[PDB]
């Protein structure tokens, strides 16, 4: 399929989307160990993103250290929305969501499956296609070495306070489900009444089945989008 | 000597959609004089900015006051007099996109300078009168300095 | 046929000499016959024909400017007339001065300096004090441009509404021209808007004409602010210019106007009543998107409370007597109006619950204006009529509501319905959007019924005659509204209303209703009204 | 700078646009102000013009920074026998002073005489039914009533057999809204 | 019209040369018209392959499979060679073609 298979795994790959964030500052300390497991660095410490207040790296600075020689690609990230190429916007994200990396160096973006993962077109792809194939081993090396020693700095995790929602998510839940199986039950209570008529095509079973069938997937789906607008962008879940 | 641009500005709206980041945020500020708009990705945490704050900000594409022309290093044991003793918040970058109303018959009157900060985006929209020392791919710094 | 060429030939048959093989080549040019006659006869000839009526005289004098275009000559058009005479363009622009100097400055304009002098002289010399210029540009001449505005203005001032509409294009399009034109008609605006006798439609066509000027790209907002008093408190109006050259709200802006009011020393509300202002306010805060972070958002209300509730009595260019003591209860109104329209609800389960509230809340007129916007951009977003209840009356019966309760938010909701019943709403079926017209007639009777007809009805008849909608949908409006009025009649309306009853499907209108007789009867009392 | 006159009919000497161009307050620094108040009767009427409407565009801050300057452009524009200059310069002459602009306009020219003489009567004759302002859609009845005078009535052009069905609407939603709000 | 309006390179206009172009090969191209010709010709070239392209894919969509990744290299090229975009560019049409 003319793509790559190795791809960043799991952890790495959570590790190095939260490493490419906007709001990610590194302290010179934690630049200097971070640099420090770069196989592929000249030995020359890049100019901070903040200079006056706390000389701050970004991630994004020591990501495009990473990044080989000197590459172009224009991806989007997982959460990108499609309303944002239409208006404004479309070259200043907002959200952080439109991958460029140019010259070598990753200009802005956040690093989803669909920047380094196995997806033609890729981070990965094309770093093969343009350089050599040493220097891909090369990229996923330092990528694998440096952004699980951020991890480590950083931490990431997942327990029984990222799958709990807040009592007004419940409360809307509950009254889905509710709403729901009332609409079954009077469904239920048209079909043995005869006042259910048969879809052409079918018998009146179906009729009847496709409607329960119908009414409970809108359920499943309108509670799963109703659950998942309440992850407040720290849980895990959200962040894998 | 080495500024590309020098304008006051006022802070007029904080990221106005939502906050997308803790950390960073983003200002929808206009120029005092020059009818400019800048969008700019600033640490809220090491340098709060609030709304209806007027700060100048100056491109400079290099700090040292004799126009050296660095190559980009960290160097913090120069002591060569720069100009980030003036301001308070220095933030270094490349212009990576200069669009513009253009047309293919005549020239562009409204730029639009696209920065960024490492990852903090900025867009200065300004007039091409104003905006001319900016060129594609080139490293810039910030220079911004809040005032009463 | 040479004969039409006396004068050229004169001089050079007297004064020959020499070789005049070419000045007899040239006396020898006209080979045809009398064609000169011979074209007057061609009308003659079209009298067996079609016809050659004066538009055949129409028709020839339009060959010659088609011939006259190519040279049309500029060259010595500034020595033809610095030569102090011709009567030509003179007796041009008394009999033929319709559109012949009128395109022929609207072709080139720069050169014919003095064809154009003389032309635009001339159109001063015309009565009506500007509509043969030949240029909507004649702003340039301050003696011209002044009494062309005096004219228009006293045109519109007797006009009134509803010419409102017709001539204040026609009017704007010349203040608009040039921008020191429209200082000079701002500065003309605030002179005449001094007097409290009548300056109120000055004000109010002042206020259309920085309208038209924002529509066209002006930043005009500077211009009205250096015009109004609102300057002699500066920083508040510099906050104002700002604001109102960006066309956007700003949080930090309206803090700083919060902090200058709610004071014991409030700028003059004349600051606040711009109606530009108002309108970013309305833009602002009842979107149905564009949320507003729940800070700052009780000063957005009472920033709107205190512009659309004080009172103020100017004894002599002081105030004396200010009240706040009902924009309290427009907070509240207005305050509730938002938090319905941020909730969204789905499909109204709350917004049909609250609706008794909000009955209550639109009794005053900013929160009926503030709604009806709100509706123009619920219901105009395409493929919203996917929710039905009886075909989704609920935002239309808030338009009832607002037909109801005021009178000066007609205009608005009319235009709204009349651009729902222009847009075709595709997804829908035939008869579903049959139906949904009906509705929107439904709502145009209900306007028709508090005392706003005569635009409805005329919006009737242009949609009958000119892009013909629905016979079908006019039977139903004359059978809605001949089933709810009857014995007066005031002759404006009967006057309106004949053509298009007695006209075009009589028949339609009378089927089945019996106890209480059809058209006829409106018949009967339009032959006892008028005088046959 | 040299040459100023020329840079000012070049910047703003496009005739065919008439309105006050953007970014005048970067073109109008108080050097360059300077430097115009020696050069002021040279350059064209149409160039002036701009330069008039321009100078309201500035800041509050500039403009009292430097308001002498202005003062001079103004009493040099007052003396020039263009009636558009002229009548500018009697308008603009209040704005760097006070902050508000002049409203006694009505010396050393016939044509404000006339107009507003003929608009006053005009304007005197025509209170019957006037057009209300744009402000008019928001404040409320008694604001109403102090600004403007109290309600115009509409034209009674009939007389209402019965109330449209809308009146039956408005009743069952009204009906349908206390019986969700008790659920 | 699309079509004509983004593949044509339509020489006829001054100004969009001169932002385009330098000035030499401006006049190159505005006085010499084999140039011309040759540019038509490679138009030509293009309806016809826009004509085989819409025999080949009745179905409207473009997303084939081909070795060189075309876009991507001539970005490269900018890239490296420190383009500046606004500024007239200073290739001859006829050395492209």
């Amino acid at each position: 399929s003319n793509r790559p298979v190795m791809g960043i795994v799991q952890d790495t790959l959570t590790a190095v989307r939260k490493f490419t964030k906007r709001d990610v500052f590194l302290e010179r300390g934690e630049v200097m160990n971070l640099l420090m497991f770069l196989s592929t660095w000249d030995g020359k410490v890049p100019q901070p993103a903040i200079l006056k207040p706390r000389p701050l790296w970004t991630g994004k600075q020591i990501f495009s250290l990473i990044i080989p020689g000197h590459i172009n690609c224009i991806r989007t990230h997982s959460t990108h929305p499609d309303d944002e190429d239409s208006g404004p916007y479309k070259h200043i994200s907002p959200g952080d969501t439109k991958v460029v990396v140019e010259n070598g160096e990753l200009i802005m973006g956040i690093l989803c499956k669909k920047s380094l993962g196995t997806s033609a077109g890729s981070l990965v792809h094309i770093s093969y296609l343009e350089m050599g194939h040493d220097i891909t081993r090369l990229f996923y090396s330092n990528i694998q070495t440096v952004i699980n020693n951020w991890l480590l700095i950083e931490g990431h995790t997942i327990g029984i306070g990222d799958s709990i929602a807040d009592s007004k998510t419940y409360q809307d839940i509950q009254n889905t489900i509710k709403k729901a199986k009332q609409d079954v039950i009077e469904v239920i209570e048209k079909a043995h009444n005869n006042e259910l008529e048969p879809t052409p095509g079918n018998t009146l079973r179906q009729t009847f089945e496709n409607q329960v069938n119908r009414i409970l997937n809108d359920a499943r789906d309108k509670t799963g989008s109703s659950a998942q607008k309440s992850l407040s962008e720290y849980n895990n879940f959200k962040s894998m | 000597a080495g500024i590309l641009f020098e304008d006051i500005f006022d802070v007029k709206d904080i990221d106005p959609e939502g906050k997308k980041f803790d950390r960073v945020s983003r200002l929808h500020c206009e120029s005092e004089s020059f009818k400019m708009d800048l969008i700019l990705d600033v640490n809220i945490q090491i340098y709060p900015v609030d709304l209806g704050d007027k700060f100048r900000l100056v491109i400079a594409s290099t700090l040292y006051e004799d126009g050296t022309l660095d190559d980009g290093e960290y160097n913090p044991t120069d002591d060569r007099p720069s100009r980030a003793d003036q301001f308070e918040y220095v933030m270094y970058g490349k212009v990576y996109r200069i669009e513009g109303d253009e047309t293919s018959t005549e020239a562009a009157t409204r730029l639009s300078a696209y920065v960024s900060y490492g990852g903090l985006l900025m867009r200065l929209q300004g007039d091409a009168n104003n905006l001319h020392g900016f060129e594609v791919d080139s490293r810039v710094y910030l220079l911004m300095k809040k005032l009463a | 046929i040479m004969e039409p060429s006396i004068f050229n030939t004169l001089k050079r048959y007297f004064q020959a000499g020499g070789s005049p093989e070419n000045v007899i080549q040239l006396l020898s040019e006209n080979y045809t016959a009398v064609a000169q006659t011979v074209n007057l006869l061609a009308e003659w000839l079209i009298q067996t024909g079609v016809e050659p009526v004066q538009v055949q005289e129409t028709v020839e004098n339009h060959l010659k400017s088609l011939l006259i275009k190519h040279f049309d000559p500029r060259k010595a058009d500034s020595i033809f007339t610095e030569e102090g005479e011709t009567p030509a363009w003179l007796e041009q622009m008394i009999a033929h001065t319709t559109w012949r100097d009128l395109f022929y400055k609207l072709a080139e304009a720069h050169p014919d300096c003095l064809m154009l002098n003389f032309t635009v002289k001339l159109i001063s010399d015309a009565g009506y004090q500007g509509e043969i210029t030949s240029v909507s540009t004649a702003c340039q001449q301050l003696e011209v441009f002044s009494r062309v505005l005096r004219t228009s203005l006293a045109t519109i001032l007797d006009g009134g509404e509803e010419n409102l509409e017709k001539n204040l294009p026609e009017f704007a399009k010349m203040v608009c021209h040039g921008e020191h034109t429209y200082l000079f008609a701002q500065a003309m605006m605030s002179v005449l808007a001094q007097e409290e006798q009548g300056g109120s439609a000055v004000r109010r066509i002042a206020q259309e004409v920085q309208r038209f000027a924002q529509e066209k790209g002006h930043d005009a907002s500077q211009i009205t602010l250096a015009l109004g008093t609102a300057a002699s408190y500066p920083r508040a109006c510099q906050a104002l210019g700002a604001m109102l050259s960006k066309g956007a709200l700003n949080p930090a802006d309206i803090t700083v106007l919060f902090k200058m009011f709610t004071s014991m020393d409030p700028p003059p509300v004349e600051l606040i009543r711009v109606p530009a202002f108002l309108d970013l306010f309305m833009q602002s805060l009842f979107k149905p998107g564009a949320r507003i972070n729940q800070d700052h958002k009780h000063k957005y209300i009472h920033i709107l409370a205190y512009a659309a509730s004080v009172v103020e009595t100017w004894k002599k260019n002081k105030r004396v007597s200010i009240n706040k003591d009902e924009l309290k209860s427009t907070s509240k109104a207005v305050e509730t109006v938002h938090n319905l329209c941020c909730n969204e609800n789905k499909g109204a389960s709350e917004l049909v619950a609250e609706l008794s509230t909000l009955y209550q809340c639109i009794r005053f007129p900013v929160v009926a204006m503030g709604v009806l916007k709100w509706v123009d951009w619920t219901v105009s977003e395409p493929r919203y009529f996917q929710l039905q209840t009886d075909h989704t009356p609920v935002h239309l019966a808030l338009l009832d509501e607002i037909s109801t309760c005021h009178q000066l938010l007609h205009p608005q909701v009319l235009q709204l319905l009349v651009k729902l019943f222009e847009t075709e709403h595709s997804q829908l079926d035939v008869m579903e959007q049959l139906e949904l017209k009906k509705t929107l007639l439904d709502r145009m009777v209900h306007l028709l019924s508090r005392g706003y007809v005569l635009p409805v009805v005329s919006y009737i008849r242009k949609c009958l005659e000119k892009l013909d909608t629905d016979i079908s949908l006019i039977r139903y409006f004359v059978t809605e509204v001949l089933d709810v009025i009857a014995p007066p009649y005031t002759s404006d309306f009967v006057q309106l209303f004949l053509p298009i009853l007695e006209n075009d499907s009589i028949a339609g209108t009378i089927k089945t209703e019996g106890e209480h007789d059809p058209v006829t009867e409106f018949i009967a009392h339009c032959k006892s009204n008028f005088i046959m | 700078e040299s040459d100023t006159g020329l840079w000012l009919h070049n910047k703003l000497g496009a005739t065919d646009e008439l309105w006050a161009p953007p970014s005048i307050a970067s073109l109008l620094t108080a050097a360059v102000i300077d430097n115009i108040r020696l050069c002021f009767h040279g350059l064209s009427s149409a160039v002036k013009l701009k330069l008039l409407l321009g100078t309201l565009h500035l800041p509050r801050r500039t403009v009292d920074e430097m308001k002498g300057a202005l003062m001079e452009i103004i009493q040099l524009a007052s003396l020039d026998s263009d009636p558009w200059v002229l009548m500018v310069a009697d308008i603009l002459k209040s704005f760097p002073d006070t902050g508000s602009l002049n409203l006694e306009l009505e010396e050393q020219n016939p044509n404000v005489q006339d107009i507003l003489g003929e608009l006053r009567e005009k304007v005197g004759e025509c209170e019957a039914s006037a057009m209300l302002p744009l402000e008019c859609q928001y404040l409320n009845k008694n604001a109403l009533t102090t600004l403007a005078g109290p309600l115009t009535p509409p034209v009674k052009h009939f007389q209402l057999k019965r109330k449209p069905k809308s009146a039956t609407l408005r009743a069952e939603l009204l009906q349908k809204s206390t019986e969700t709000a008790q659920q | 019209k699309a079509f004509e309006k983004k593949f044509r390179f339509d020489y006829t206009n001054e100004r969009a040369l001169r932002r385009t172009l330098q000035e030499d090969l401006v006049k190159d191209v505005l006085s010499n018209a084999h140039i011309q010709n040759e540019l038509e010709r490679e138009f030509e070239r293009m309806r016809e392959d826009r004509e085989v392209l819409r025999v080949i894919f009745p179905t409207g969509d473009s997303k084939v499979v081909l070795p060189c990744n075309l876009l991507r290299m001539i970005w490269n090229a900018q890239k490296i060679f420190h383009i500046n975009p606004r500024l007239p560019s200073d290739l001859h049409p006829i050395k492209v073609v």
